[PDB]
């Protein structure tokens, strides 16, 4: 007590507690003190000592370096030695670590992180839903031909986008065709929403390999184009119809269109072609019209499950089950939060009329999304969108890791001309289970695929004797 | 081809002769007297407007602007919703003391903290409390006032604290602002020569908004509960694990909610609707309204409609949203017995004269659209004395040393040795020498 009277009246008393006078103990390497300041460094919050707003007492404080060890559990260990820690794991001085677009590096207490180029994503999903490359999301509703993406150069390429009215009223809106125009605009390419993909007003047969591009149909749902200049496409067509666009990360602001610049900043993705930043939606995107014709539309503020109440119980009984951890959906929530994609699936199931198809095409957002960052949802198909799973043809099944080298056997009689990489798995009617597809009809075994010219029977010789896919030639 | 000053840019991929191009106003014109738009306004050629420091001219039907770097900007506001300085909102609802700013960012000159403490049943949590770190001087801003601690002996870094409309501002000559409404509301304001140097729940203010979610230890995250949880103060504090959601664990209260804050979407706002994307604030309303279930429940909704109201105003949109029966304010309260002067002003566009401005000393960023009650001193004593509210003459205002006011001919008190100080008969603070040694 005369101690404590002589800390807090201003003064410093020194030590008496010898090892026979009353002493005390303290775990580690903690040394008894009187008048030493609270405020410690603690290996993580450090300068604490400069924010002290109190004076001092008596206590198991730390010599004078060390800063007490908080990480760990260890004594007032030296600066030198601080354990890093990511969500839980203990990470050893040196011990280094590469995260999703930088690799890391546990220095002294604190990461020393340096960049990794990745790619950036555009999306147009559901009737109208952009994600631009920087997030950023946003519902237009438009009506007209728009400028998606063009290379600002001059002439780079430019990809375009029929949005326009898909049901009854105006507020429920379709894509209806992707128009590509390359090499220099001398080619233009058409995608409709029922395959029948085209090329100069004339119908093309796929796949169809070129010097500067090129175009696949791996399982007939989804098409998947390549482009030497650095831009990669996959259409999908089924439920409904959307689009995804990658681009490389050496072409950080050479982009312009309902895609955003593509630089780091979402906060001036709405930077109009002239100048300033708009405030809506709906103003930025009429700036990018195709066709000068088209009429001007506004922002909708209402909620379509306000207004179709008959649907908001369908539609929340279903699309609830993002959230049940219980559900297959529920590994994912580790990883991608679901929070955006359950709003979105309501608002999709309440205001269009194909109240399942738009379900379905919202579930299978969240389920491309998560296949992207490792977790792969197998069989998330088997209560909710199971309309079409079994109807696959004779020797085909719904498969989820469908890519697009498991094709026949002339892909593996060439083996590298169609082998393009970057583009995620896909799921549809296949069987490649070491059954690689026939000519046509069931996926015959590897004995007698083929011999692709035309594909023969597994019964023809040329001397280069026709055997299981491979020629001994 | 058919040009319309819209397509410009666009291309013509897929009425007006050649040559001239349709303006959307009218008749055809031609490509050099083409006009320009902007937020859903069409302006003519040779226009001027203003982006929050700049000026900007309509050319050719493409806008030429000034290239000046503003202020930028954090907000903090209702049950734990954040904005940084790049742009990025997010939510996260922690019970501890975190750091909004700092500069010791890995040897740094100041330090802003805030106290997040709960507010209602369902586990959210809203700040209560400022704490504002200059040099060694610690201002703390609770229970609607401002106190000083640590006053440090002879540096006293210059700042200033005043009240403007409903809003307490707090100003430091070294270049920092900080805005608080008195109930749950901050903005935090830092001149353009912190760029890229700060790190906080505020971002690190770099013109970038891929890395805002920087932790504590210099690693980019992509979950809010982890980078939020790693900028507490106190170790022993918990860690939050999942955001809450009011108006589901209080189903009997949102029909409320959702009536009330439904005046943002009406046609009460329908100025502002092309300026100020509503739904952000629309979520907020509904999140606050089901949550305020411990009483007080006016109030939570008067401050977030606000909150929209003041950007409207901050976008050049006057509007007067405020009715006898939806959250009135009672501005006379001020006034003199039955001498009218004090008015609510909807959007404090008015620029009067007080007794600081009088004298040179002015400010450095326009605060000019806060709502509350404003003055308007009488013709004969047009003087706006602050740190009493009271219109005098231009005499006897005060003199204002030391961030602290002193009545006309008041002996100043001076921390100093042998000086003695008092204010004149002239608003004007002077000091003299006592030989009782000393000399002057
Ligand atoms: C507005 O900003 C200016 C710019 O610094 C401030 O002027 C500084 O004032 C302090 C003390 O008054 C001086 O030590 C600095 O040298 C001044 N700066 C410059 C560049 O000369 C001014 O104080 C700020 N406004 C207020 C009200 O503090
Ligand atoms: C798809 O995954 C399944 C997992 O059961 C497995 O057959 C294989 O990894 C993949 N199938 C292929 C590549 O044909
Ligand atoms: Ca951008
Ligand atoms: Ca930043």
């Amino acid at each position: 007590e005369f101690s404590r009277q002589c800390s807090h009246a201003g003064g410093r008393p020194g030590n008496w507690r010898t090892a026979t006078l009353c002493p005390k103990t303290c775990p580690g390497n903690l040394v008894y003190l009187e008048s030493g300041s609270p405020c410690m460094d603690t290996c993580s919050h450090l300068e604490v000592s400069s924010l002290c707003e109190e004076h001092r007492m008596d206590g198991c404080f730390c010599p004078e370096g060390t800063v007490y060890d908080d990480i760990g559990d260890s004594g007032c260990v030296p600066v030198s030695q601080c354990h890093c820690r990511l969500h839980g794991h203990l990470y050893t001085p040196g011990q280094e670590i590469t995260n999703d677009c930088e690799q890391c590096v546990c220095n002294a207490g604190r990461w020393v992180c340096k960049d990794l180029p990745c790619p950036g994503t555009c999306a147009l999903e559901g009737g109208s839903h952009i994600t631009t490359f920087d997030g950023k999301t946003y519902t237009f509703h438009g009506d007209c031909y728009y400028v998606l993406a063009k290379g600002d150069h001059n002439d780079s390429y430019a990809l375009l986008g029929e949005l326009a009215p898909c049901g009854s009223t105006d507020k429920q809106t379709c894509l209806k065709t992707v128009v590509l125009l390359a090499d220099k605009k001398k080619n233009v390419v058409v995608f409709k929403s029922d395959g029948s993909v085209l090329l100069n007003e004339l119908q093309v047969n796929l796949p169809h390999v070129t010097a500067s591009f090129s175009v696949f149909r791996p399982s007939s749902y989804h098409i998947m184009v390549s482009m030497a200049i650095g831009v990669r496409l996959q259409v999908q067509l089924a439920p409904v119809m959307q689009l995804f666009v990658t681009l490389d990360q050496a072409s950080q602001g050479q982009v312009q269109g309902l895609c955003g610049n593509f630089n780091g900043l979402e906060g001036d993705d709405f930077k109009t072609a002239s100048g300033l930043v708009e405030a809506t939606g709906a103003g930025f995107a009429n700036t990018w019209k195709a066709q000068s014709s088209c009429h001007d539309k506004l922002d909708w503020l209402d909620d379509p499950c306000s207004l179709n109440i008959e649907s908001a119980n369908y539609a929340e009984h279903w699309c609830s089950l993002l959230k049940k951890t219980e559900t297959p959906f529920g590994r994912c929530h580790s990883a991608v939060d679901p929070a955006e994609y359950y709003k979105r699936c309501k608002y999709d199931t309440c205001n269009c009329q194909n109240n399942e198809d738009c379900l379905c095409a919202a579930l299978s957002s969240y389920a491309r999304a998560c296949t992207a960052k490792g977790v792969m949802l197998w069989g998330w198909r088997e209560h909710v969108c199971n309309k079409d799973v079994g109807s696959c043809p004779n020797s085909q099944v719904f498969l989820y890791n469908l890519t697009t080298c498991q094709q026949t056997c002339r892909s593996l009689s060439e083996a590298d001309s169609h082998c393009l990489e970057g583009f995620a798995p896909v799921d549809g009617c296949g069987c490649p289970d070491h059954t690689f597809l026939d000519e046509k009809g069931r996926c015959v075994p590897l004995a007698k695929c083929s011999c692709y010219g035309l594909y023969l029977e597994a019964g023809d010789v040329v001397r280069c004797v026709c055997r299981d896919g491979r020629l001994h030639c | 081809r058919a040009l319309s000053c819209q397509t410009l840019a666009a291309g013509y991929y897929h009425v007006c002769p050649d040559g001239l191009m349709d303006d959307g106003r009218g008749g055809c014109v031609v490509e050099k007297e083409c006009p320009c738009v902007h937020n859903n306004d069409l302006y003519s050629s040779g226009a001027k407007i203003k982006v929050d420091c700049n000026t900007c001219t309509c050319k050719r039907g493409r806008w030429v602007c000034t290239q000046a770097v503003c202020h930028g900007t954090c907000s903090i506001y209702g049950s734990g919703h954040y904005i940084t300085f790049d742009g990025k909102y997010y939510d996260f609802d922690g019970h501890c003391s975190y750091v909004a700013v700092q500069d010791y960012c890995g040897l740094g000159s100041f330090s802003i903290i805030t106290e997040n403490v709960p507010c209602g049943t369902t586990g959210v949590t809203c700040s209560k409390a400022i704490k504002i770190f200059m040099g060694r001087t610690e201002l703390k801003l609770e229970d609607k006032h401002r106190v000083v601690i640590q006053r440090d002996e002879g540096h006293h870094v210059a700042y200033t604290t005043r009240e403007v409309g409903q809003y307490l501002v707090v100003e430091s000559s070294t270049g920092i602002i900080v805005i608080w409404d008195k109930r749950t509301t901050v903005f935090i304001k830092l001149a353009p020569s912190y760029k890229g140097t700060v790190c906080g729940l505020c971002g690190n203010f770099d013109h970038r908004s891929n890395n805002d979610f920087t932790t504590r230890d210099h690693m980019v995250v992509s979950s809010e509960l982890d980078f939020g949880n790693s900028w507490k103060e106190a170790p022993t504090c918990p860690d939050v694990s999942t955001n809450p959601e009011p108006c589901s664990l209080n189903p009997h209260r949102r029909s409320w909610a959702e009536k009330q804050c439904s005046i943002l979407k009406s046609s009460v706002f329908s100025i502002c609707h092309s300026k100020v994307d509503p739904k952000p604030f629309y979520e907020a309303c509904v999140h606050d309204s089901c949550s305020c279930d411990t009483g007080g429940d006016c109030e939570c909704f008067c401050s977030a409609v606000a909150s929209y109201a003041q950007e409207c105003t901050k976008e050049g949109a006057c509007v007067f949203w405020r009715t006898p029966d939806l959250c009135p304010i009672f501005c006379d309260y001020y006034n003199p017995p039955h001498e009218c002067e004090w008015h609510y002003e909807p959007c404090g566009n008015r620029s009067f004269e007080t007794c600081r401005t009088i004298n040179g000393i002015h400010s450095n960023i326009s605060v000019s659209y806060l709502e509350g009650c404003y003055p308007r001193c009488p013709k004969d004593r047009p003087i706006y004395e602050e740190d009493l509210k009271k219109c005098v003459t231009a005499d006897k205002c005060g003199c204002y040393v030391e961030d602290t006011h002193y009545p006309p001919g008041a002996s100043v008190p001076t921390e100093e040795t042998c000086k003695s100080c008092v204010c004149t008969n002239s608003s004007q603070v002077v000091c003299r020498p006592e030989e009782g040694f000393c000399y002057w």
